[PDB]
This record gives structure tokens, C-alpha cells and sequence, in this order.
RNA sequence: AUAGCUGGAUCAGCCAUUUUGGCUGAUCAUUAGCUUCUUAGAGGGACUAUUGGCAUAAAGCCAAUGGAAGUUUGAGGCAAUAACAGGUCUGUGAUGCCCUUAGAUGUUCUGGGCCGCACGCGCGCUACACUGACGGAGCCAACGAGUUAUCCUUGGCCGGAAGGUCUGGGUAAUCUUGUUAAACUCCGUCGUGCUGGGGAUAGAGCAUUGCAAUUAUUGCUCUUCAACGAGGAAUUCCUAGUAAGCGCAAGUCAUCAGCUUGCGUUGAAUACGUCCCUGCCCUUUGUACACACCGCCC
């Protein structure tokens, strides 16, 4: 018993990119379309109050030749500490 | 009591001036002035006494502490200890219009006695052994 | 510094070495094949002779005495140790070589890496490098 | 006699392939008209002597 | 008459100023005349590294540094009053020291 | 007067309002040039060239500099020998001995009179574009006389004490003494010659 | 060729024209005479240790010495 | 008055009291001061004969300006650049077998001393000698 | 008092001295008071301020005083949209497809090789000496690193410092370390001759690291001491503490730098321009090109 953990629920969901990122993942696996799976996670983000949001899925989409699909939209900050 | 302190530097070295009452006693590290290690460089040295005057220059006992850089830059910061010694020593007690006397002159005629070089060594970056200079490419 | 009108002797020679005239003694004979420049000093020192003066004015018995100790340095209070070779295969003790000697040795001792078939003695048949230098790019011509 | 001392009075810009030449405008000392256009390669600044051993050339431009 | 010494190491200024102040409030708290807090120098662990994973492209490195910063004290506090204290300043990110040496 | 310390007596003023050289060469007196009096700078005294000013963040810091400082900037060449400032002024040193003992004069007049006789008049430049080969002859200033001056002393001092028993020190004080008076045996007013003649003959 | 030895000719040839010339140094003294060098600096030495030569600024490599006057 | 080791050249000292020290009797120079090239980036032979006796009474001078040295520092002091062929050249250190013989003989004379928590330090009879020769040397003049 | 400065108890010796001592200092939790040299959290400090200049007299620059600074104050880090059939499947228990699997392309063990040379091409070190080489002496920094089984190492012992034995410090602004480094400086020797310059190549043996060193680990005591007797067509980097020369630390480590990543000492020649070569940005223009002039076509 020198060690013990304790489970916090949750400090906001819409703004930490891992979970969006892990949502986007299930239902790219679940096999929704790409862009509509991309759409529903940038709307989400946006009314949890995101001022930019920028989401890629880059490999095989449909055919052998991959490509990479941005959906960027927003204020976006490609700079030092601000980025 | 007189007694004061003073400091000078030459970028990686520095030296420290502990002028009190006394007359002669230029001693650098408990060596004279005439001792210094480049001997083709001692005049350097002995330019702040001579640029001012060494009837101006009897009445104070400076000794200084140098440590740091190479043998130039030793005998660059004693000279600027044993240059700075003079002038707080003159002004913290003798008349500030001697100070300015002392002073004018050892502006007038300096390789920077009281000003510091802001001339520091660049950072190396990748891909060269120089701060600026990059190595060869064979283009074929 | 020292008188000038001696007698001098220009040329001499001294074990299979045709010294120069006016040379000092360092400089002289270190023309021979095997001695060194420490064992030049040495044996200076231990001859009883002087180094500042030519090698010119050397007379016979101080000739006799440096050849004395040039053949046998071990009777004269002198390790084994400074000797190159020692604890030979034939005899078994040391010796040096400054005579044509390191010569016949050197032939002798191939003729024997030959007949035992070494990697080195192999290497020295074919003329390449004994040690581990590398052929890739050079020994050319 | 062929020693001619002569001072800049205005520089006028770089010339040539590579600019390593300038154009500039000199004036005598002891005559103050002919302001004669010359070439020179180095840097120039105000108040120097040029000497000078042929003058009657009147050089235009440098290719 | 027991003196006490605490690392007060950590990687984070505004951390270990908060922890440092904490310890020092609850030292004037009891006047154990106490010492300053003595800034060590920050001690830097720099690496360098290639950017690429492998051996194709220009030769491009980067450098990554890592600062630790450290403090001291020194008290006067018995056996009651510093496991008090040492239960109470109790802070994350800070590790302490505790010696009678 | 005379304190605990020895201080001899011999490093005294022996000045007259000016800083001298290192107690021998001298300095103030006139000096002087003819056309770079604005471009050589002997005013005050230097009593060792071994100053470490900062001379080349501006255009023309160059040009107010010492011209026995730029000497020795010049021969701490031959990269083997690159950043000894020490050892070019001990070269300096020893050459201004051996000038003043073989020439009457003091070694700074030779040395500006030197400079300003070996500083080539008139240069045939390149056109460029390449092919035309043209070429054309033009003036020089004089920084560039300056520069190309002490450029061609050192190179002539180095090439002709690279291997023989006269020491550099030596060489370029015969350098400097022949380039002084136009006596036309010197690798600097040789070369100088040589180009003055060549523009003459491209123009 | 430069002479390894004295032979009596050129000590006195030295202790003759050493005030000759002005400026007196070993390069000088292999360009005049025909001396090996080490000679050179052994006759600075024997010149100096007399009247004959006056020291200028004798140090390090360069041996400076001139003539009385 | 004004006189002490810090402002005086020791070099010159040891080249007139070599005699000085054969009359004491207590430098007993080792049998190899002859073949030993003190220090493996040395290349021949050391030149002068009195070698051995100037480096002793000269590490007794960088002794007297040193706080306390050991034989290993020593032997850092007295090294240079060794000339690795082809390759660059680096620093390397001295050599510790006629570095620690030269401060014990200057033991033996009585210069030195062992210090406490220190390799060795400078008696007061080796302070004083060398005090009274800089002041011979210093005074000397004039 | 995990660093110095000074006094205090605290002892060593004279040139002078018993007011005439200076100076060098040994020990120091035996003791006290200060952070100006060390430490870093907060700080002040540059805005080309100011008179003088120019530009449709608004956006900047030139020279100068003051200042540590005026090139953005120097140097970096992060760095837009679109694209490459660019490199990496051998960094990845990251991966689709294919192939393979008991007589295994799975795993393990021994040895060899990856280093093998009539040659070609690159990145580099050493030189081609007199500014030299060698020998006696003095000594001037910064960035970092180091042990709970097992690193960085101090002091003591005999001798071929290559090394070994004993005892102690450091898990660390305290020990290493004050990195007392090299280049450097004084004197002396070799005296220009592929010479005691350059040490490639080879012969013999002496220790350390390691199952162990043979195809020499590495260094070391000796001997031989070669091409190089200052490099063509061509080509590379560089604008101020920069180039260049010199050394140090670290990465890879049981051992091994001629490499890289950083630091420091000495420390310059030349420009303050141009599109002439080689590329880049913008506008106009022409096109029969559109994987786009390495095009298309006859
Ligand atoms: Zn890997």
C-alpha cells in the first residue's frame, strides 16, 4: 500500500486533442466516411469553444495511391512559444 | 582610511584593483608591472601610468587580482585595473577636477582603457567546424 | 673556445662506415646503421670522451675504447634491456645490431618465417603490409 | 611636370561587369575648372589627392 | 541545535518558488532565525541529436536541454515541530532532504 | 623618483608631448606624405603595434588605422602563420632595428616613403563578360594604394626569405629600404612597375 | 660551398672587415664570408664578448649587432 | 623591504648554486640522468647537463607559488604537445618517474615538506633560501 | 563555515627593528561579520534617443558626443499554401500485400568476413622547415563529466610511467578541479644539404583494456628513416572576435578518432558593390510546352 491512484472523471473534453483524436480514430474504424467523421470532430471542438481547428488523415483512403486530406479552418498559429 | 576597490575585464578575464594608501606598489599579483609575462607586450601595460603621468600617478597602492582568459587578455585587465585604480582612487578622495584631469587624457589617448570590448566568440553551428565557415561538398 | 692549430686526420672510419672529415661526435657517427640517439649520448658519457669536439681528433686508444663498448656494452655495467635484441633463439642472450649483422639476422630469420609458413612471412612473400593497414586505397605503384 | 595632383569632389556610382570599378569626378589643385570623369577601383572618399601621371585621356565608362 | 537541509531540486522556476516560499513562511512562522535560500547554479543536461532516422538529406541536429534548479536552508526546529513542518509543506514536484550530519 | 619598487630608469617620458615607439624607432617629428596624409594615420605613438582594435565593422576604420599596424596584419600571412600577432611584431621590431642601423633615417619615414612609392598608379582591370579579354586601364585610390603597397612587401619579404639563410626581419627591411628610394630591385616596385607598364600599354 | 671549418683565413678576414658593414647578423656574416651559420653565431659570440661588435637588440633568434660608430 | 621570489628569475639561480648544492651532498642525482627523455611527448634526449638540477630547484619555486602540489599534477604541468605522426597532436602527461625522484631530493635537501591532506609543500628553510638568493639577485644590480 | 574577503586565538624568518612592521604565509567550524569577484529568482538598462544631413522633406540611412550595445545589438529555435513517385518496410510489438516455416530466411553457438587490391572518385590529418626542429626553465581559459552492485580518483610505496600495491574523497557551486592545457615566453643546440625537416614502411620485445589482441588491440624502450625537395585543367568555404591556426569537453565506449557535436586562446587580408557566370522573387511579353525545354517536333 505504498502506492495508491485515484481516478479524476474529467476537466473539459472538447478542447484536448488526444481524446478527439482517439474519437476520430474509433470511427474511422467503426468505417464512417472520412470526411464526415472529420466534419463531426471540428464542429464538437468548435462549440467546446476551439478558436482554430486543423484535422488531417493522410494514407490509403480509397484507392493504392495515398493522399492526405486537410480540413483546416480557423486561427492557426505556426510560430514559436504562441505555436 | 583609504581604501578602495575597482574592477576591469576583457571579455573572458578579469581583474581586481585593491588601491589604498601608499605611494609606488603597482604590484600584479604580487609581481611589479616590469614582470609580466609577454615581455614584448609590458608596454601595454605600463601605457595608463605613462599616458597620464607618473607625478599624478604617486599616492596610491594598486593591486590587482587578474585571473581568467589568456596573456593578453591578463595584461589587457591588469592595465585596466591599474587604469581604473587612479581614477576612483582620485575621486573618492582627492578633487573630482583632478579626476577629470587624469581622465581626459587617459580618454583622449586609450585602446579602450575604461570601455569594455563587446566582441564575443560566435556559436558553431551544424555542419561546419566554424562559427561561419561550412565544410566542402563534392557537387559530383 | 679550444686550441686551433691540432692535428687533425679528415676521414676515419669505424665499423663498416666511412664517417665524414669535421663533424661532432653526435653527427658523425650517427651515420652508422644501429645506433640511436639516446644510445649516441650514452655511450658518450660512459667512453669517457668529450661531445663538443669533432670526431676528427679522436685518437686509437679512445677508438679502441668505443669500439670496446659498442661490441660488448653488457660487461660494462649496462641492462640487457636497452640492447633491441635479447635472449636470442640460437644462443639465447642479447646483443645489438650495428654491424652487417642486422642483415644476415633479417635474412635469416625470413628464411625461417618462410619454412614455418606464418601469415606474416606470407604477407612479407607478397610484398603487402604485415600489420593491419589497410590496402583498399593505397600502396599504389 | 607629369605629376598631376587631383581632389574628388563627388562620386557618381559603380560601374562595369562586377562593379569592381567606380565612376567618379576629380578636380585639380592649382586649376579649378577641368573636372575631368575618371574610373578608379578602390574605394573612394572626400578629401584625398590623387597622383596622377597621364590626364589627357578623358575615359567615359568602364565595360 | 538539530539543522536541517532541504534540496528543494526541481525543473520548474515558478514551482520552486512557490514551494520555497511555503518553506519560508512556515519558517518565519516560528523565528528558527533560519538561512537565506541559497540558488545553487542551474545545473544543465544538453543533448544533441540527428533529425532524420536515417542516413539520407542534409546533416541537421538538435539540441535539447533540460535545467534543474536547486536551493538550501537551514533550521533550528526539534522533533515536534519538524515533523509538523514536514508534513505540512509537503508539495509536488519537490524533492526534500532531512538530516540531523 | 624612486619608490620600493625598482621601476629602471630608462622606460621615463624621453617623450616630448608624443608616445614614441618602443624606446628606439621614435615618432612625431613631421612624418608626412604627399597624397596620403588622409589615408596613412601617424599621429599619436604606438609604443608596441600589438593593438587590438576593432578597425573592419565600418567602411573606412581601415583606413584610420596605424600603417605599421596594417603591416603587420598583412604579414601575419601564410596560414601556417595565421593569427600570431606576437611573432609579426617581433618581425616588425627586429626590421625597424636593422633599417635604422643600415639607413640613417628613423624606420617610419622609409617606411610611409616605401608605401607611398610602391602603390601602383594605374591598373589595366578586366572588362569581364568573359571571351572579350579586352581590358582597360584605370586609377587607383589611395586606400588601394595603401593595401596593395603593404600587400606587395610582404609577399616580396615572404617569397624571398622563404628558403634562404636571411631572416624574414631582415628580408623585409631590405624590401622596405629598396622600395623607398624607386631603386627598381625590390619585388614590390617591380611588380608595381610591371603593372603601371602594362596598363600604359592596354590603354 | 659554405665552410664547416676556420682555416685561419677567415678569423682574420672577420677580425678585419667585421666594421665593413653596418648591420651585423649571421645571415650577413654567411652572405659575406662563407660561413656554415653555427660558426656565425660563435663568432657573434667571440666578437661580442670584445669592443668589436656593439649589441643593438640581441635576442631570440635575430642576432642584432652593428659597428661601434 | 621590497624583495621577494615573486618578482625574481630562478633559472639563473640554479646554474650558480649547482655548486652549492654539490657542497651540501644531498641531491644524489639517480643513475639514469643520462638516457631518460623526461616525458614520453619529449623526442631525443634532454640537452643540458644540468638538467636534473634545474628542474629541482625550479619545481621548488613553482612549489613556493603553489599553494601544494602532488606528483600527478606535476607531471600535468611539465608535459606538451606530442608529435603523433600523420595524426593531430594532443597533450600528454610527464614523466612521474623523474618527477616524483626530483621532489624527493628536494626533500632530501630540506626545501620541501609533505603537507597535510596535500601532496607536498615548501619548508620555511626552503622559503628562505629562496628569499635570500632573489634578494642577491635583485640587489645585486647597482 | 558545500566560495571567497578581514580580524581574532594561531606558529614558522630576516634587510631594518624592540612604535621601524613590510612581505611570504601554515591550520581553521577554535570564532565573528559582508556578498563587491562565485552562485540566480526578481529586477534597471536600446527607442538608432539627440543636435547636422539627405529622400514628392511619411515610411530609413550616413558620420559624431553620451553609453555595454546600435548590422534586427550578435547567434540561433519555431517557421505559410501546394508539391516531390525525394530517403527510411534494416530505429519502431507501426503497417497492407507477397514470400517463408521442422531437412526453418525462426532462434542459438564456433570461426571467418564486413579491413580483402594491377585502379577511379570524395570528405579529412601530417608535412614540404629558419616564422624552423630539438632540449633545459616560467605559466594563461571556457563548454562538460563521474561510483548501490563497482565510475571519476587523491595521498603513500620499489622501477624499463608502459605500468602496478596500500590508504582516503566525490552519487557532486565541496573530491576530481584552481582541468597549473596546447599553441606561448627566456636561453641554448642543429645551420639550409630529400639535415637531429617530414616518420610513411618494416625488425625485436614491455605493460594495460578486455573469453582473448593472430590479419601488428592501444600505448611504449630501440633501429631503418622513404614520397614530400610547397601542387595543372578545375573546384570549395568565408564579410568581425569572422577566416585561419591551436588545444579542451562530450556523443558513439571493455579498448580504439585522423569523425561529429560544442567550447575556449591567438586572431587577420579584402567588399561595403554587381547581375558578368550560378541560382531566386515580382511585372510585362511570346509559345505549336502542360510528368510542363531533361518539352514538343521535323
Ligand atoms: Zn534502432
Amino acid at each position: 500500500n505504498t502506492v495508491e491512484l485515484y481516478a479524476e472523471k474529467v476537466q473539459n473534453r472538447g478542447l484536448c486533442a488526444v481524446a478527439q483524436c482517439e474519437s476520430l480514430r474509433y470511427k474511422l474504424l467503426a468505417g464512417l466516411a472520412v470526411r464526415r467523421a472529420a466534419y463531426g470532430v471540428l464542429r464538437y471542438v468548435m462549440e467546446a469553444g476551439a478558436k482554430g481547428c486543423e484535422v488531417v488523415i493522410s494514407g490509403k483512403l480509397r484507392a493504392a495511391r495515398a493522399k492526405s486530406m486537410k480540413f483546416a479552418d480557423g486561427f492557426m498559429i505556426h510560430s514559436g512559444q504562441p505555436a | 582610511m583609504q581604501s578602495v576597490q575597482c574592477f576591469g575585464k576583457k571579455g573572458n578575464a578579469t581583474a581586481v584593483a585593491h588601491c589604498k594608501v601608499g605611494k609606488g606598489l603597482i604590484k600584479v599579483n604580487g609581481a611589479p608591472l616590469s614582470l609580466v609575462q609577454p615581455e614584448i607586450l609590458r608596454m601595454k601595460v605600463y601605457e595608463p601610468i605613462l599616458v597620464a603621468g607618473a607625478d599624478k600617478f604617486a599616492g596610491v597602492d594598486i593591486r590587482v587580482r587578474v585571473s581568467g582568459g589568456g596573456h593578453v587578455s591578463q595584461i589587457y585587465a591588469i592595465r585596466q585595473a591599474i587604469s581604473k585604480a587612479i581614477v576612483a582612487y582620485y575621486q573618492k578622495f582627492v578633487d573630482e577636477h583632478s579626476k577629470a584631469e587624469l581622465k581626459k587624457a587617459l580618454i583622449t589617448y586609450d585602446r579602450t582603457l575604461l570601455v569594455a570590448d563587446p566582441r564575443r566568440m560566435e556559436p558553431k553551428k551544424f555542419g561546419g567546424h566554424g562559427a561561419r565557415a561550412r565544410q566542402q561538398k563534392s557537387y559530383r | 673556445s679550444l686550441v686551433v692549430p691540432d692535428n687533425f686526420q679528415h676521414i676515419l672510419r669505424l665499423l663498416n662506415t666511412n664517417v665524414d672529415g669535421k663533424v661532432k661526435v653526435m653527427f658523425a657517427m650517427t651515420q652508422i646503421k644501429g645506433v640511436g640517439r639516446r644510445y649516441a649520448n650514452i655511450v658518450c658519457k660512459k667512453a669517457d670522451i668529450d661531445m663538443s669536439k669533432r670526431a676528427g681528433e679522436l685518437t686509437t686508444e679512445e677508438l679502441e675504447r668505443i669500439v670496446t663498448i659498442i661490441q660488448n656494452p653488457s660487461q660494462f655495467k649496462i641492462p640487457s634491456w636497452f640492447l633491441n635484441r635479447q635472449k636470442d633463439i640460437n644462443d639465447g642472450k642479447s646483443f645489438q645490431l650495428l654491424a652487417n649483422n642486422v642483415d644476415s639476422k633479417l635474412r635469416e630469420d625470413l628464411e625461417r618465417l618462410k619454412k614455418i609458413q606464418t601469415h606474416r612471412g606470407l604477407r612479407h612473400a607478397l610484398d603487402l603490409r604485415v600489420r593491419g593497414q589497410h590496402t583498399k586505397t593505397t600502396g599504389r605503384r | 611636370v607629369p605629376v598631376k595632383l587631383a581632389k574628388v569632389i563627388k562620386v557618381l556610382g559603380r560601374t562595369g561587369s562586377r562593379g569592381g570599378v567606380t565612376q567618379v569626378r576629380v578636380e585639380f589643385m592649382d586649376d579649378t575648372s577641368r573636372s575631368i570623369i575618371r574610373n578608379v577601383k578602390g574605394p573612394v572618399r572626400e578629401d584625398d589627392i590623387l597622383v596622377l601621371l597621364e590626364s589627357e585621356r578623358e575615359a567615359r565608362r568602364l565595360r | 541545535v538539530h539543522r536541517i537541509r532541504i534540496t528543494l531540486t526541481s525543473r520548474n522556476v515558478r514551482n520552486l518558488e512557490k514551494v520555497c516560499s511555503d518553506l519560508v513562511n512556515r519558517a518565519k512562522d516560528k523565528q528558527l532565525r533560519v538561512k537565506g535560500p541559497v540558488r545553487l547554479p542551474t545545473k544543465i543536461l544538453k543533448i544533441t541529436t540527428r533529425k532524420t532516422p536515417n542516413g539520407e538529406g542534409s546533416k541537421t541536429w538538435e539540441t535539447y536541454e533540460m535545467r534543474i534548479h536547486k536551493r538550501l536552508i537551514d533550521l533550528h526546529s526539534p522533533s515536534e515541530i519538524v515533523k509538523q513542518i514536514t508534513s505540512i509543506h509537503i508539495e509536488p514536484g519537490v524533492e526534500v532532504e532531512v538530516t540531523i550530519a | 623618483m624612486a619608490t620600493s619598487s625598482l621601476t629602471p630608469g630608462v622606460s621615463l617620458d624621453e617623450n616630448g608631448s608624443i608616445k614614441l615607439f618602443n624606446k628606439f624607432p621614435f615618432e612625431g617629428v613631421e612624418v608626412k606624405d604627399i597624397s596620403l596624409v588622409d589615408y596613412i594615420t601617424i599621429g599619436n605613438g604606438q609604443p608596441l603595434p600589438h593593438t587590438a582594435g576593432r578597425f573592419q565593422t565600418k567602411r573606412f576604420r581601415k583606413a584610420r588605422c596605424f600603417i605599421v599596424e596594417r603591416l603587420t596584419n598583412s604579414l601575419m600571412m601564410n596560414g601556417r602563420n595565421n593569427g600570431k600577432k606576437l611573432l609579426a611584431t617581433r618581425i616588425v621590431k627586429h626590421a625597424f632595428e636593422i633599417i635604422a642601423l643600415l639607413t640613417d633615417q628613423n624606420p617610419l619615414q622609409v617606411l610611409v616613403d616605401a608605401v607611398a612609392a610602391c602603390g601602383p598608379r594605374e591598373d589595366s582591370t578586366r572588362i569581364g563578360s568573359a571571351g572579350t579579354v579586352r581590358r582597360q586601364a584605370v586609377d587607383v585610390s589611395p586606400l588601394r594604394r595603401v593595401n596593395q603597397a603593404l600587400a606587395l612587401i610582404t609577399i616580396g619579404a615572404r617569397e624571398a626569405a622563404f628558403r634562404n639563410v636571411k631572416s624574414i626581419s631582415e628580408c623585409l627591411a631590405e624590401e622596405i629600404i629598396n622600395a623607398a628610394k624607386g631603386s627598381s630591385n625590390s619585388y614590390a616596385i617591380k611588380k608595381k612597375d610591371e603593372l603601371e607598364r602594362v596598363a600604359k600599354s592596354n590603354r | 660551398q659554405h665552410a664547416t671549418v676556420f682555416d685561419k683565413s677567415i678569423i682574420d678576414r672577420i677580425n678585419k672587415e667585421v666594421p665593413a658593414f653596418k648591420f651585423i647578423s649571421v645571415s650577413v656574416l654567411v652572405d659575406r664570408m662563407k660561413i656554415n651559420g653555427s660558426l656565425a653565431r660563435i663568432a657573434i659570440r667571440d666578437l661580442a664578448e670584445r669592443g668589436v661588435i656593439q649589441k643593438v637588440d640581441q635576442h631570440s633568434k635575430q642576432a642584432i649587432y652593428t659597428r661601434v660608430p | 623591504a621590497g624583495v621577494s621570489v615573486k618578482d625574481v628569475d630562478a633559472q639563473k639561480f640554479i646554474t650558480a648554486y649547482a655548486a652549492f648544492l654539490k657542497r651540501s651532498g644531498k641531491m644524489t642525482t639517480p643513475q639514469w640522468i643520462d638516457i631518460v627523455k623526461t616525458g614520453t611527448h619529449k623526442e631525443l634526449a634532454p640537452y643540458d647537463p644540468d638538467w636534473y638540477y634545474v628542474r629541482a630547484a625550479a619545481i621548488a619555486r613553482h612549489i613556493y607559488l603553489r599553494k601544494q602540489v602532488g606528483v600527478g599534477r606535476l607531471c600535468k604541468v611539465y608535459g606538451g604537445s606530442v608529435n603523433r605522426g600523420m595524426r593531430p597532436s594532443h597533450h600528454r602527461d610527464g614523466s612521474g618517474s623523474v618527477q616524483r625522484k626530483v621532489v624527493q631530493s628536494l626533500e632530501k635537501i630540506g626545501v620541501l615538506e609533505k603537507s597535510d591532506n596535500g601532496g607536498r609543500r615548501i619548508s620555511q628553510q626552503g622559503q628562505r633560501d629562496l628569499d635570500r638568493i632573489a634578494y642577491s639577485l635583485l640587489e645585486e644590480e647597482s
